[PDB]
This record gives C-alpha cells, structure tokens and sequence, in this order.
C-alpha cells in the first residue's frame, strides 16, 4: 500500500489508477471493503477518517436541534 | 616451488573473495536503505 | 469538521517522522560493519 501510490507519487489510493488498485486486490481479497464499497461509513485508507466519522455525527445532532428549536 | 605456489594460493583466494563481499553489501544496504525512502514518501501519504 | 481531520493528520504525520528518525539513524552504523571489517583484509 505504501509503494502502490509511492511509485505513482500519489498521496491517496483512490487517486491511484484502478488498474493498480485491482492489482493489489488480486493478491489481497480483503481490500475490496475499503476500495470497492460505494458509501464507506469510514473514509478508506485514511487516519483521521475515524474522527470525521465522529464530527459529522456532532453536526448531525446539532441541526436536529436548531431546526427543531426553530 | 611448493613454498611459494601454496603461499601464492593465499592471496589468490584472499584478494578475490574480499572483493566478493562488497557485492552483497551493495545488494544488502541499498536494498535496505530504500525502505527509508518508502516511509518518507509514505509520511506525506498520511497527509 | 474539516479542520479537525486537517489538524489531526498533521500530528500523525510528524509522529511517523520520529518513527523514521530512528529508522534512518540505522544506515550510518549499517555502513561501518559492512565496510570496516573489509579493511583489515586488504591491509
């Protein structure tokens, strides 16, 4: 996963070409989940992606008030 | 004849096998040192 | 919501640098033991 976009000088595997993306998929069947999932509940192959999971729920709860408060 | 020719077999094995070691250190260190580069460009791959 | 993820990754990235800091520090010592013993041979 490092050299996949390193040899491509790319920051993210989704900016990696899908040819090389499927290349590691052939070896590694588990990578389907992060790569092939249309609406991943977590941003795949990131670090703070888990935090983004939290903060959006924060916003989701707030608007559930202001609109209901209004 | 057996004084030199068996003492000449000393260096004949010595100096050629010495320089054989260099090949491995070339094919070890620089195969290993490129892992550091993989990390550094992966450090940005975090961001 | 962006600045958090934007902030969070900055700390994470600098951390691995110090994970790599000791990593790179290996190579200078990696050099000696692959060279210094070869010296007395040719000597």
């Amino acid at each position: 996963l490092t050299e996949a976009c390193a040899a491509e000088r790319v920051v993210r595997p989704h900016q990696l070409s899908p040819a090389a993306q499927t290349a590691l998929l052939r070896r590694f069947p588990a990578l389907e989940g992060p790569l092939r999932h249309p609406r991943p509940v977590l941003q795949p192959f990131d670090i703070a992606a888990e935090v983004a999971f939290v903060a959006r729920i924060q916003i989701a709860c707030l608007r559930a008030l202001g609109h209901s408060i209004r | 004849r057996s004084t030199g020719r068996s003492a000449l077999a000393v260096l004949i094995r010595a100096c050629r096998r010495i320089q054989q070691q260099l090949q491995r250190t070339r094919r070890a260190l620089f195969q290993r040192s490129n892992a550091v580069l993989t990390s550094l460009h992966h450090v940005r791959m975090l961001l | 919501e962006r600045a958090a993820v934007l902030q969070a990754q900055r700390t994470a990235a600098a951390a691995a640098l110090e994970n790599a800091a000791l990593q790179a520090a290996e190579l200078p010592v990696d050099i000696e033991r692959r060279i210094r013993p070869i010296e007395q041979q040719v000597h």
